[PDB]
């Protein structure tokens, strides 16, 4: 399948009780394997998954020193945006960027990704042909300029379409048996009677990894909508996921429902009806 | 500034087990800003060992938790998520059935 | 890998 490799920082300012707290994670695929806290006690990056750990000292001696320099870079960013805005320093405010790589069952690159966000809204981000940009607003635009000059944008080009792919396949290999793998979902039906006159079907999908599931209810082979209630996908907390679909039905009818699961760990789309 | 308001999901990392050892998980996701206050209650009495997950967010630059605890489900007890945020004008409390 | 390239808005 397509795999992916993002990284997610966020920079938080504390106005008086200190300086602003950088947090910093890496993503492939679904699954976490680093991390960086300014408030941690280690001040390094650390490995959270166990494929990654397997990385000489001389790694991580590399990826702290640039994660403590993007941290130095997102403060400066919170005092520059402030001066943008004309915002009060009494103020807290919440800085985030997002880059990351896509590469194809192939595993050559697909698309790419660089966003930055202020305050909980995009300011500015990286078209997807990597080359141009777009500004959110005015104070947006004074940043896309100074961008555009410096070819920032061509620097970041050759990172996505070459570094990440290349460290992105070396990570698929180091840990070819956690993340390569596809889990199966474990289906079941549960049965819950809200009335005399009309009862709750749930439909469960537990221990699957990827993330990324489809879940649809379907009435004599028809597909049932808007009568039914989806949960957002949930980490069941030990590497898989969990996810639920509910439908409601008038007694006597529960045998015309039928529940649809696609999934990667699945040869077969699988059909569940209560019987 | 944009405030999105938690979406608070209760669960198990098991099928639900009377008198055997899981794992309880409150999922906070769809909130900002960052600043957020979970907690996880065995009748309303706060539990000491609750671990969280490392801050992330999602595409809509949302932040999204996952604080989970060790615990045996028993018929007779309690447990429950208790989520205080700034978009909360009271600190949200949601229980937890081993049905959803 | 983390990006090798500083920048600031």
């Amino acid at each position: 399948g397509s795999h992916s490799m993002r990284y997610f920082f966020t920079s938080v300012s504390r106005p008086g009780r200190g300086e602003p707290r950088f947090i910093a994670v890496g993503y492939v695929d679904d699954t976490q394997f680093v991390r960086f806290d300014s408030d941690a006690a280690s001040q390094r990056m650390e490995p959270r998954a166990p494929w990654i750990e397997q990385e000489g000292p001389e790694y991580w001696d590399g990826e702290t020193r640039k994660v403590k320099a993007h941290s130095q870079t997102h403060r400066v960013d919170l005092g520059t945006l402030r001066g943008y805005y004309n915002q009060s320093e009494a103020g807290s405010h919440t800085v985030q960027r997002m880059y990351g790589c896509d590469v194809g069952s192939d595993w050559r690159f697909l698309r790419g990704y660089h966003q930055y966000a202020y305050d909980g809204k995009d300011y500015i981000a990286l078209k997807e042909d990597l080359r141009s940009w777009t500004a959110a607003d005015m104070a947006a635009q004074t940043t896309k300029h100074k961008w555009e000059a410096a070819h920032v944008a061509e620097q970041l080009r050759a990172y996505l379409e070459g570094t990440c792919v290349e460290w992105l396949r070396r990570y698929l290999e180091n840990g070819k048996e956690t993340l390569q793998r596809t889990d199966a979902p474990k289906t079941h039906m549960t049965h819950h009677a809200v009335s005399d006159h009309e009862a709750t079907l749930r439909c469960w999908a537990l221990s699957f990894y990827p993330a990324e599931i489809t879940l649809t209810w379907q009435r004599d082979g028809e597909d049932q909508t808007q009568d039914t209630e989806l949960v957002e996908t949930r980490p069941a907390g030990d590497g898989t996921f969990q996810k639920w679909a509910a439908v409601v039905v008038p007694s006597g009818q529960e045998q015309r429902y039928t529940c649809h699961v696609q999934h990667e760990g699945l040869p077969k789309p699988l059909t569940l009806r209560w019987e | 500034m944009i405030q999105r308001t938690p979406k608070i999901q209760v669960y198990s990392r098991h099928p639900a087990e009377n008198g055997k050892s899981n794992f309880l998980n409150c999922y906070v996701s769809g909130f900002h800003p960052s600043d957020i206050e979970v907690d996880l209650l065995k009748n309303g009495e706060r539990i000491e060992k609750v671990e969280h997950s490392d801050l992330s967010f999602s595409k809509d630059w949302s932040f999204y938790l996952l604080y989970y605890t060790e615990f045996t489900p028993t018929e007779k007890d309690e447990y429950a998520c208790r989520v205080n945020h700034v978009t909360l004008s009271q600190p949200k409390i949601v229980k937890w059935d081993r049905d959803m | 890998y983390v990006l090798d390239h500083l920048i600031v808005v």
